[PDB]
RNA sequence: UUAAUAGGGACGGUCGGGGGCAUCAGUAUUCAAUUGUCAGAGGUGAAAUUCUUGGAUUUAUUGAAGACUAACUACUGCGAAAGCAUUUGCCAAGGACGUUUUCAUUAAUCAAGAACGAAACUAUGCCGACUAGGGAUCGGGUGGUGUUUUUUUAAUGACCCACUCGGCACCUUACGAGAGGAGUAUGGUCGCAAGGCUGAAACUUAAAGGAA
């Protein structure tokens, strides 16, 4: 069983379905909804994010890895930390397509204390 | 009353029973639809049995 | 300030989600919400110029209801604003003699009984 | 109550009724005064003095042991300070907040606070030429 | 396949409203195959994974559902958490402001007089917004969310929502109409040097005179 | 002469997100270097603008810069107020408590004077010289008790209960001379204002519009 890592990045205007090596230096298969629809205002549908699961399940099969871990995010920072509706659309793409999902974490980026003015 | 005030529904179905009950005899008037829950009485019923009527028209005393 | 449909819908919000987009629109707006928001509307202009004892009455009621009524009324109050105090949630602020009005005042229509306040202890 | 602050405290010593020396001590009443003859010699201020004598050698006030305070008890034997003990501790703690601010000259809570030390010497300093302890020309630095 | 869990702590007073609906919540997450524990010696509820378990991505919602009883959610509500659509944020309001009067009056302003300001932002937006402390916990669709972060942040920046609530109210007509879809609906919307040392004082009447 | 449940100073173990100067760490943001892949990425209700096959967005490793000090964070603590939240060290300062230590009225309130010092936008509480309380909490102290703890290396706490001093608040209680709004009408004053198609009047006048 190869195992890969799904990093998947949901947005309030899109979402990322990138798949790569356990190191993550090295991109196996990167899709997003813009590319899988026509309109701006659907980019981050979960519809969007749902083709671009299965875009990226075929190329994942096609060079030879079967699971893989998942490592969803939001945009984080000093915006929201809470992933939008593609990312939970995507993560169930990737299991009906067939991929074995081996772990499921939440790497938001978290800031200690941000880069806000209290003034 | 709870439907909106200007809709053509409430209003030509208040009507109509304002229409109707006047013709009856139960309403003596059709301008206000407060009739309808202040002036809607057994009374008024009663009032339009054969012997009041007779009573009013004094064909009996 | 002087915008009377937006002062309207947020003094009516209350009524209008106890009686349920939201239809606050007075074309849209049917059942209990439009009595209890034509009945709101009409109290707050009869407040200015009206007697305060002609204008509001309590509906009689016995008084070992009304006492009862006012009892478990306010132990939901209480209830409600220990839960908040020994959570975070901020609540709106009351004044001392008055009443808090919770969703269980709006649905029950438990002012025109019990009342904003006592009015005996507030003479006093 | 505290001049300066807001505190309210009321911590502070109870001293006995009775006035008589205690009926377990017994040592010379001589003995006690070169004890603190001997402690003023050495450097020791009056307030030390009678911790000192009241933890270790049971004398529990040197008033009723001695029939005379500490103070009068070493000026007496020739002993005296320049100034009040109460005096003294004021300018030094004033001299050593001076000296702070030398090196930090943005400690604005150290300026604040030495005008309240200096405030409290005017007034102690007046209350002491007012009777005569302090020559009347003495002033403060 | 390993059993992928999380959990969550919640305080002593909340104890007495989770024991009376846990059986509720069991069943909940029983139609989608997810187990909870509710540990009230060490105060923790848990949510792991079963063999029988076939959505991948539920456990992140029951997350979420036993994040939000945590903090003082009522159920009823927090149940619906579990339906795609709905999400659950949290915004941070401590960090704006640095005088704590001005911190308390505008998050006040938030909640509005009787609450009415909270409320109406709430219907408008269809989420559950609750506020607590240093924060905002909104629950809602995400275009609900989008916004109530949008007034939040405002509020906090002396922007008074009161402003937010008559906008919403224009965009949404706007949204019903089609000709002006495309146009801008900006038009509609409403517009000497410091001393370490101190001076010397000024000499009592009886100090001149000693 | 007392040694004020007046005031000051002293000493003891403490308490603090009090102040100043150094020092340490943290993820985030921006920028930069490499690094895999390739057509969109941010943003909006839509857009516009901006970046992008010279590789944007995203991925991995690394470095630098400025700011900040999340969660823990409380109707809690400190400070005269404004204000103060990472670690460690230094410099002075401070509160309360404990004291059978010391001075002995040194005090209280204070106009003048001196030190420090975009915003608001729904609120609100009878007041006082004033009684007795209740629950909870912070700091100190005394006593009891038995669990955590532990043993001749040095240090040596946490919890429970009662009492007590001093704080931040909450909830109750006894006592007290504490001495215009909303409208209506107008033979007045001052302004603002009606109409008849435009062209088009000294011209019954073109083209083209308006209405129909
Ligand atoms: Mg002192
Ligand atoms: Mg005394
Ligand atoms: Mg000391
Ligand atoms: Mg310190
Ligand atoms: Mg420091
Ligand atoms: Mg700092
Ligand atoms: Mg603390
Ligand atoms: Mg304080
Ligand atoms: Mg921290
Ligand atoms: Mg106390």
């Amino acid at each position: 069983q190869v195992f890969g890592v799904a990093r998947i990045y949901a947005s309030f205007n899109d979402t990322f379905v990138h798949v790569t090596d356990l190191s993550g230096k090295e991109t196996i298969a990167r899709v997003t909804g813009g590319m899988k629809v026509k309109a701006d205002r659907d980019e981050s549908s979960p519809y969007a994010a749902m083709l671009a699961a299965q875009d990226v399940a075929a190329k994942c099969k096609e060079v030879g890895i079967t699971a893989v871990h998942v490592k969803i995010r939001a945009t984080g920072g000093t915006r929201t930390k809470t992933p939008g509706p593609g990312g939970q659309a995507a993560l169930r793409a990737l299991a009906r397509s067939g991929l074995r999902i081996g772990r499921i974490e939440d790497v938001t980026p978290v800031p200690s204390d941000s880069t806000r003015k209290k003034g | 009353s709870l439907l909106p005030p200007t809709d053509p529904f409430r209003r030509k179905h208040e009507q109509l029973l304002l229409d109707k009950l006047y013709a009856m005899g139960v309403l003596t008037t059709k301008s206000k639809i407060s009739d309808l829950e202040n002036k809607v009485t057994v009374s008024a019923i009663c009032r339009r049995r054969l012997p009041v009527i007779m009573h009013r028209l004094k064909m009996a005393e | 300030q002087n915008d009377l449909e937006l002062q309207q819908f947020l003094r009516e919000s209350h009524l209008l989600s106890a009686f349920n987009g939201i239809v606050y629109q007075d074309d849209q707006v049917i059942g209990k919400a439009r009595s209890r928001t034509l009945e709101m509307r009409l109290n707050r202009l009869s407040r200015v110029n009206g007697h305060q004892d002609k204008i509001n009455k309590l509906e009689k009621v016995p008084m070992h209801i009304r006492r009862g009524m006012i009892d478990k009324h306010v132990k939901r109050i209480k209830k409600y604003e220990q839960e908040a105090a020994e959570g975070g949630i901020v609540l709106s602020k009351v004044k001392k003699g008055q009443f808090r009005k919770i969703e269980s005042t709006y649905k029950k229509d438990i002012e025109r009984r019990i009342g904003g306040s006592i009015k005996a202890r507030d003479k006093e | 109550g505290r001049m300066h602050s807001a505190g309210k405290g009321i911590s502070s010593s109870a001293i006995p009724y009775s006035r008589n020396a205690p009926a377990w001590f017994k040592l010379s009443s001589e003995s006690v005064i070169e004890q603190i003859v001997k402690y003023a010699r050495k450097g020791l201020t009056p307030s030390q003095i009678g911790v000192l004598l009241r933890d270790a050698h049971g004398v529990t006030q040197a008033r009723v042991i001695t029939g005379n305070k500490i103070m009068r008890i070493l000026k007496s034997n020739g002993l005296a300070p320049e100034i009040p003990e109460d005096l003294y501790y004021l300018i030094k703690k004033a001299v050593s907040v001076r000296k702070h601010l030398e090196r930090n000259r943005k400690d604005k809570d150290a300026k604040f606070r030495l005008i309240l030390i200096e405030s409290r010497i005017h007034r102690l300093a007046r209350y002491y030429r007012t009777v005569a302890v302090l020559p009347p020309n003495w002033k403060y630095e | 396949a390993e059993e992928s869990s999380f959990m969550t702590l919640f305080p002593k007073y909340r104890e007495s409203y989770l024991k009376t609906i846990w059986n509720d919540v069991t069943r909940a997450l029983d139609k989608h195959n997810i187990a909870c524990v509710l540990d009230l010696v060490e105060g923790s509820m848990t949510v792991k994974t079963t063999r029988k378990t076939y959505d991948p991505a539920i456990i992140l919602k029951a997350r979420d559902l036993i994040k939000l009883l945590a903090r003082s959610v009522p159920f009823p509500q927090a149940v619906k958490i579990l339906q795609d659509d709905m999400a659950c944020d949290v915004i941070k309001i401590g960090n704006f402001v640095t005088n704590k009067e001005r911190f308390v009056k505008r998050r006040q302003r938030l909640v509005g007089p009787n609450g009415n300001t909270l409320k109406a932002l709430e219907l408008l937006t269809k989420c559950y917004i609750l506020v607590q402390g240093n924060t905002v916990s909104a629950m809602g669709p995400f275009k609900g969310l989008k916004e109530v972060r949008r007034v939040v942040e405002d509020c906090m920046k002396n922007i008074h929502p009161i402003y937010h609530i008559k906008e919403l109210m224009i965009k949404r007509e706007l949204a019903k109409r089609p000709e002006l879809a495309n146009e801008d609906w900006s038009r509609f919307l409403p517009m000497k040097v410091y001393t370490p040392f101190p001076p010397a004082q000024l000499p009592r009447k009886v100090d001149l005179e000693i």
